[PDB]
DNA sequence: CAGCCAGGGACACGGCGAATAGCCATC
RNA sequence: GCGAGAGGGACACG
DNA sequence: GATGGCTATTCGCCGTGTCCCTCTCGCTGGCTG
């Protein structure tokens, strides 16, 4: 999804005059990491008594 | 069809006209291709060419009238499709090609009524005789037979 | 193909709080993750870490 | 371009060169000049050679 | 950037019922 | 004070 | 050659037990100061 979205925005960037710290957006990695590790159906809830 | 029945005669004739009008029109294309080919005639057989070469001008000639009689042939049958559809226009029936369909409501707007959606059907339920077709099929149980 | 990105040198930090806190908190346990990045250019030629 | 040499890359500005790097690429070794700017992070290298094309200016 | 807006495909089976597909018959 | 997901208990061997 | 008209094959639709306990999470994007 992060390539996707990089991919798309390096069209409307002008050439030379834009960075890889303004290119990569971050939101979709841990967006996927937060709803497997959270709400997943092997994540799941520690069982231990 | 009330009207269809009379025009069946009087538009078919007008029609008609517009079949020998475009005929008319090719036959014409034609004797121009068969100048020009004349043209290839006496132009090769003087400009500096070799047999083979003379040969095939007057063969691609030739291949030029064919495509133009064939599309003269293509019309026609466009002109047929028109006809077809309105002699066999009868209601409750699909229509495909919207351009077929603009054709025919530009041409024809009158004699018919034509609709899409579902307010088409709502139209064919306002226009639809319950006892009718009950009775038709009263019949077809008596009579009738099989998969029918 | 007048540019292209690239990634390498997955390095992940210490932890930033430990375990038995980050339980207590409701804090996930977790460290942060860092990827050196790459931008080639092609029509110019510079790259970019 | 010589090393320690503080020169300025648009547009991001100001920034200190590192070292000249002879790395080949297609079998012909390159004059990379490589130059950092604190500011944006970013490892900037460029052939020596087209330095003024990219507007690379003391 | 946040209040307040809003706008890209995976292991199931069994049975029933309708729409075709393919083949022999006749005008 | 709803939905999804996960885990779990109880359910004839003549 | 096309409508009848019989058998076969796809292809959708419908269904597939009861009761209870616990736990955790709940969609994504733009204007603008």
């Amino acid at each position: 999804r992060m390539e996707r979205v990089v991919r798309e925005r390096m069209t409307t960037q002008d050439v030379e005059a834009i960075t890889p710290q303004t290119l990569i957006n971050i939101r979709p990695v841990v967006a996927a990491i937060k709803e497997f590790f959270g709400t997943s159906q092997l994540s799941q809830f520690m069982d231990q008594n | 069809e009330e009207m269809r029945h009379n025009e069946l005669s009087t538009l078919e004739a007008e029609m008609a006209v517009e079949r020998k009008a475009v005929e008319d029109q090719r036959d014409g294309e034609l004797e121009a291709r068969a100048q020009k080919l004349e043209a290839d005639l006496a132009e090769l057989e003087a400009e500096g060419a070799k047999a083979d070469a003379r040969r095939k001008v007057r063969d691609g000639g030739e291949r030029e009238m064919r495509q133009i009689r064939d599309r003269a042939q293509r019309e026609l049958d466009r002109l047929e499709d028109i006809w077809s559809t309105f002699t066999k226009l009868a209601p409750k029936q699909l229509i495909v090609d919207e351009n077929l369909y603009r054709e025919l409501v530009d041409r024809y707007g009158e004699y018919f009524t034509g609709a899409m959606g579902a307010e088409s059907i709502q139209k064919l339920i306002e226009n639809f005789d319950i006892d009718a077709e009950a009775e038709s099929l009263r019949d077809v149980i008596r009579n009738g037979k099989g998969q029918k | 193909g007048s540019m292209s990105l690239s990634f390498s040198d997955p390095r992940f930090d210490d932890v930033k709080a430990p375990v038995d806190e980050c339980k207590d908190k409701d804090m996930t346990y977790a460290a942060p993750l860092f990827v050196t990045a790459e931008f080639i250019n092609n029509n110019t030629g510079e790259i970019k870490s | 371009f010589k090393v320690g040499d503080t020169v300025v890359y648009p547009h991001h500005g100001a920034a200190l060169v590192e070292a000249i790097e002879t790395r080949t690429i297609k079998g012909e070794q390159k004059e990379y000049l490589v130059l950092k700017v604190a500011q944006g992070d970013l490892t900037v290298r460029v052939p020596a050679e087209n330095a003024e094309y990219v507007g690379v200016r003391d």
